[PDB]
């Protein structure tokens, strides 16, 4: 089969564009070179001569930017690696995460296939300095962010939470909720009691701005 | 049958709705001083006026 | 066996392809996938808009969510001639999307954060709902209007 | 509970049709109690019509306590909140 | 003034960079709005002066003739032609600015006001004249779409 081949190279390609982006815009050193690619630069690099799209050397390391860094300090270098089975093991999960705390990056990002096992639950938090964000290659297929119906969530440093709380003299209870788990908390990497600022458009009453705060 | 429907609806949405009310603040809030607008419509404009 | 999905997504009950009283054609379907048919080639993801709230809340999220409610009870009011001003439908969106998640205005919705004994009491389910708050030993505060 | 000074204060410097109202009918409810009366009656026994008169010359001595959500308040008198 | 999200002024290069919208912004574009339609008053009568032979005056003159009045010269039949079909006094662009004006700040919902009662009674009153049934138009042939 050579159809079934193409177009998991596309689905491949289209799910990287996908992570570069949000890396890009979670705040990284990713430039539109790296974030354009066509899917025949794609397979020229990411492929055997097989067809065979390989998930290993796809996976890549950014770190953030100036401007990233001067807004957040303590934001440090990101690692994103994919997987290449149907339901993922516990062996590969422990390797991913030695090798995260390891090489001692802030987070990581697991990129599974199709599914991952149950007893992946208990594993994925007991990680003190980092945090390890699971996605489906499915659910990165298309970017949410660039969809007519989502508008710009934008994460607020803790200065800003701060300005915000004390202009409108609320307490964090008060302000409205993101769930963790929602589509974009997800994209934007969002931790409990951050604050996004939602730049939405209404018809009759121009571009005016929302906020929630991550629960 | 619209009859006998009449104002099911409304009271359904003024169950969902009834504590919600405009602060000094230009603010939509619940009874709970909780924020649902930080303004109303994103405006603050009256569809009355 | 003659009854088996060989091809196309296990959830869509048919596919239409229509035209917007225009040259371009699109296909309405109606099935219940929105990520598959977002992520099926041929068709632009960025723009595809299902009529289904809670579909849009678990691919798009509840902004977008709360935007599909509006503009889908926006919809149903100009079909009908109705002139209802849109902050009164922005304002029931947001009080259906503030809480993080899309809340129905039904006896199970209206148990988000409340507390309200008296309040859910006087809406519905009168006697659950007062055992229920003497069992807990619930506190609340009397602010609501009811 | 803290009192924002009359120099800085961020609400509406117009009567809402609520702070009207309600103006009127403590007012009212203040005269039917034989209070003491800022205006030339010309003949009105009725307290609300009464009231009224005194809201027209803005002679009302009553205090708009605005509480924001947060807890603090405002003081606009009647006569200051413009209509 | 637009602030930042931390409560600095902002660059006068991003005003409109899309993440320091905030309150205030439909004030801003209520104010530009007016200034627009004002713009397309004083451009109707600019191409009126054009093409009665006048010089169409929208922009400031600067050079030295500028003290002068620039119609001097223009023979008095083609200045009262103008003045016969577009002439906006002074007084009447103050009356209007002030007539808007004052209308834009009474649109401001009034605190207090029990905007989610008078929103559920906006969304549920015109809903009390259309039918539970579904009742189509005849010869419409669409979905039976609820």
């Amino acid at each position: 089969m050579d159809q079934e081949n193409e177009r998991n190279i596309s689905r491949l390609w289209r799910a990287f564009r996908t992570v570069k982006e949000m890396v890009k815009d979670r705040g990284y050193f990713i430039t539109q070179e790296e974030v354009e690619l066509p899917l025949e630069d794609f397979k020229a690099k990411y492929c055997d001569s097989m067809g065979r799209p390989q998930r290993k050397m796809m996976s890549f390391q950014a770190n953030p930017t100036e401007e990233s860094i001067s807004k957040f300090p303590d934001m440090g270098s990101l690692w994103v690696e994919f997987c290449d089975e149907p339901s993922v093991g516990v062996k590969t999960m422990k390797t991913f995460v030695i090798h995260i705390q390891e090489k001692n990056f802030q987070t990581g990002i697991f990129v599974y296939q199709n599914n991952i096992t149950p007893s992946a639950m208990k594993l994925v938090p007991s990680i003190p300095p980092a945090t390890i964000e699971t996605f489906n290659e499915a659910a990165l297929v298309v970017n949410i962010t660039h969809h007519e119906l989502v508008p710009k969530h934008i994460r607020l440093s803790s200065d800003e939470k701060r300005e915000l709380l004390k202009r409108y003299r609320l307490k964090e209870s008060q302000l409205p909720r993101i769930q963790r788990a929602d589509p974009v908390a997800l994209y934007l990497g969002l931790k409990r009691g951050e604050v996004v600022k939602i730049i939405r458009k209404s018809e009759t009453s121009g571009r005016y701005a929302s906020y929630r705060i991550c629960m | 049958v619209k009859t006998a429907e009449t104002g099911y609806m409304s009271r359904r949405l003024m169950k969902s709705l009834e504590d919600l009310s405009c602060q000094y603040d230009n603010t939509v809030r619940t009874s709970a001083n909780g924020i649902v607008q930080f303004t109303y419509g994103g405006d603050g404009l009256d569809p009355l006026e | 066996l003659p009854d088996v999905v060989v091809k196309g997504l296990p959830d869509i009950s048919r596919a239409v392809i229509n035209i917007r009283d225009d040259g371009k054609r699109e296909l309405l379907v109606e099935g219940y996938g929105l990520r598959d048919v977002m992520c099926t080639d041929g068709v632009i993801g960025s723009r595809t808009t299902t009529n289904h709230v809670l579909e849009v809340f678990s691919v798009l999220g509840i902004e977008a969510a709360r935007y599909s409610i509006i503009r889908e009870i926006n919809y149903t009011m100009s079909n009908h001639g109705m002139s209802v001003d849109p902050r009164h439908i922005q304002l029931l969106g947001d009080v259906m999307t503030y809480k993080g998640e899309v809340l129905g205005i039904t006896r199970f919705g209206l148990s988000k954060m409340r507390d309200s004994v008296l309040q859910l009491a006087s809406f519905e389910k009168t006697t659950d709902h007062l055992f229920d708050a003497a069992f807990y030993m619930k506190k609340d505060a009397v602010e609501g209007v009811s | 509970e803290k009192a924002i000074p009359k120099d800085q204060r961020a609400t509406t410097p117009y009567m809402t049709k609520y702070e009207r109202a309600r103006i009127l009918g403590t007012r009212a409810l203040q005269i039917s109690m034989n209070a003491p009366v800022f205006v030339d009656l010309e003949g009105e026994t009725d307290p609300l019509r009464i009231a009224m008169k005194e809201l027209a010359e803005k002679k009302i001595p009553l205090v708009i306590r605005r509480y924001l959500p947060d807890g603090s308040f405002e003081d606009w008198s009647v006569e200051e909140l413009i209509v | 003034v637009r602030y930042d999200n931390s409560g600095c002024l902002v660059k006068r290069e991003d005003l409109n960079k899309a993440e320091y919208v905030d309150q205030y912004d439909a004030e801003r574009d209520f104010y530009h709005s007016l200034r627009e339609y004002i713009n397309g008053k004083a451009t109707a009568l600019a191409n009126l002066r054009k093409s009665r032979g006048m010089l169409g005056l929208l922009e400031p003159p600067a050079k030295e003739l500028q003290g002068i009045d620039p119609d001097e010269t223009v023979p008095d039949n083609v200045k009262t032609s103008v003045s016969q079909l577009y002439r906006i006094s002074e007084k009447s662009v103050r009356k209007f600015l002030e007539i808007a004006l004052f209308k834009y700040r009474k649109a401001r919902l009034e605190p207090g006001t029990a905007i989610g009662a008078i929103g559920a009674q906006s969304i549920g009153e015109p809903g009390t004249q259309m039918t539970l049934k579904t009742f189509h138009f005849a010869g419409v042939a669409s979905m039976n779409v609820t």
